[PDB]
């Protein structure tokens, strides 16, 4: 055809401090072609590229959206590019800003004690994270948790429990013996979208 | 107070249901609610700097959407009261909204006064004297 | 602050003006305004109790007597303006009447919007998730 | 006639603790009458009978009045009695409260100085004013004076000046032998009339 195809779509997939932009190739695309990624800071109108080529579908843009948790957000953006020739820009569809960060929980600690399980939360702690900019430093009130524990040996069905803190304690019935756990954060103020946590057991 | 974060969440969840038809169509970057905006939050004239923008969108924003683009008139709508209803419990919860607040002292008095019809009139003047006793009490408190 | 305690005696000798005529007229002897009234306006609510009570005698008490004893008429007028004079100097200090101040942040930001025309309804719908951290960021302010 | 005469007028004739209440006679008054006065506290429908019978032309409220400056004033009244009759009430045409009392200063003091003279505006301290209730305490704010002085020897004539305090410095030509002062005391917010005082010289 006459010029290069656009990347039908651009979109973000963030977890806490791991921003990363998202795109679906064109169609017929040759090895030689890339793409070129380019930042857009909400309150500026300039954009900025990051990438001039990536033989991705995907590019991590935390290093320099390390601002996301105290600003207004980005735009982001996509182009193919294949010798001297590219394609028109995609920008993702909407602002990208602290409201698309998909919420998780850094691991999840088991204790036995005197007659229940002791669960302590541990909380994201993504290294490039700025040394103020802590999760209960950006998401200080209604940290919420969703939690399903699962009995082992037994089938693969879970008890659903909702906590309103870091740690939670689940009374013990004896007759089983071993749990596993898995959790779901939230914040009550915000819609953010929650990540299950992996299996936790004791 | 009662269930604030909630009534936020309600406002963000109503938000996200037109957040993609919005951000799609503004293809201009810059920022309009300026931090100024925010410090003007964060100082005395905070309460009323929140009620201008409050009454802002739910009657020159919101209106001119709703009846600009019908398609998501309704779910502009839907979002608007979220905010109707988020007023009402911010000054309910002192604190908050105050400045929408009317001094329940005046209401029983302007009841008083119609209650003494063409005879309040003259006691109102009459007492006004009292008045700027008030206006110059309250002051001194400053 | 500036000079109000002329504001007050202006306000003063505009009453004694009228108080003859007035407090001649009034047989009954009751208290209109209670100290309840003088309560709110130490408390909280007192910016809004006061300027509930200016804009009760501005708007009811007053003209509803200019226009029912002609005699005392610019009298009553001249007392009227005094009042607004007042008023005026009040929340030109802060301190005294800010529930009548109008956010600045909020006129720069409705005049960009209105220099946005149609433009400036999406701007404002796609960055009402911005409004929302604002309203969040005040409240926590509390 | 038929029934008796009502005082004509009723007024209120007040310094700072010193609430006179007046009244002009009836015509053609019999040895024999006298007046009754009954007061009327602003917020309570419902008057006190000061004195059963008065033979003056005036009668001190003070004892009566004491809490004028924290309160929103009284009504006062008076009628004719002479025997078994009696005359309509008179009240006062206005409701007697702090705006109604005429400032006045307890005295002052010169003082020979440096080369100038020194005045000391000493405030009223009625006997009967409750302790915590000061003139200060009253009129904390906007207390001024309007000063009076005049040379001795020589003709009638004053100097006008006005002090923003209870204590003014008036610098001396010399050649001038001895002062006289009086002073006017006023409240900036208020538009009570005030009492000059009397001649004070060193």
């Amino acid at each position: 055809g006459t010029e290069l195809p656009s990347p039908p779509s651009v979109w973000f997939e963030a977890e806490f401090f791991h921003h990363i932009l998202h795109w679906t190739p064109i169609p017929q695309q040759s090895e030689s072609t890339c793409y070129e990624v380019a930042l857009l800071r909400y309150g500026i109108e300039s954009w900025n590229s990051i990438s001039q080529c990536s033989q991705t579908l995907s590019y991590d843009l935390t290093a320099v959206t390390l601002d996301l948790y105290h600003s207004n957000g980005y735009r982001a953006r996509v182009r193919a590019v294949d010798g001297s020739r590219h394609s028109q820009w995609t920008v993702t569809n909407t602002r990208f800003s602290v409201d698309e960060v998909t919420l998780t929980v850094g691991s999840v600690n088991l204790e036995i004690h005197n007659g229940f399980i002791l669960g302590k939360i541990q909380l994201p702690r993504p290294k490039m994270a700025p040394a103020q900019d802590t999760y209960e430093s950006i998401f200080s009130h209604f940290r919420e948790y969703e939690i399903a524990i699962r009995k082992v040996p037994g089938q693969f069905t879970f008890t659903h429990k909702k906590v309103k803190h870091e740690q939670f304690s689940l009374l013990t019935s004896g007759e089983v013996g071993e749990f596993c756990v898995q959790v779901k954060p939230s914040v009550a103020s915000r819609s953010n979208k929650g990540m299950w946590s992996k299996e936790e057991c004791i | 107070c009662d269930n604030f974060p909630q009534m936020l969440r309600d406002l963000r969840d109503a938000f996200s249901r037109v957040k993609t038809f919005f951000q799609t169509k503004d293809e201009v970057d810059n920022l309009l609610l300026k931090e100024s905006l925010l410090e003007d939050f964060k100082g005395y004239l905070g309460c009323q700097a929140l009620s201008e923008m409050i009454q802002f969108y739910l009657e020159e924003v919101m209106p001119q959407a709703e009846n600009q683009d019908p398609e998501i008139k309704d779910h502009v709508n839907s979002l608007g009261e979220n905010l109707k209803t988020l007023r009402l419990r911010l000054r309910r919860c002192h604190r908050f909204l105050p400045c929408e607040n009317k001094s329940k002292a005046v209401e029983q008095i302007k009841n008083a006064f119609n209650k003494l019809q063409e005879k309040g009139i003259y006691k109102a003047m009459s007492e006004f004297d009292i008045f700027i006793n008030y206006i110059e009490a309250y002051m001194t408190i400053k």
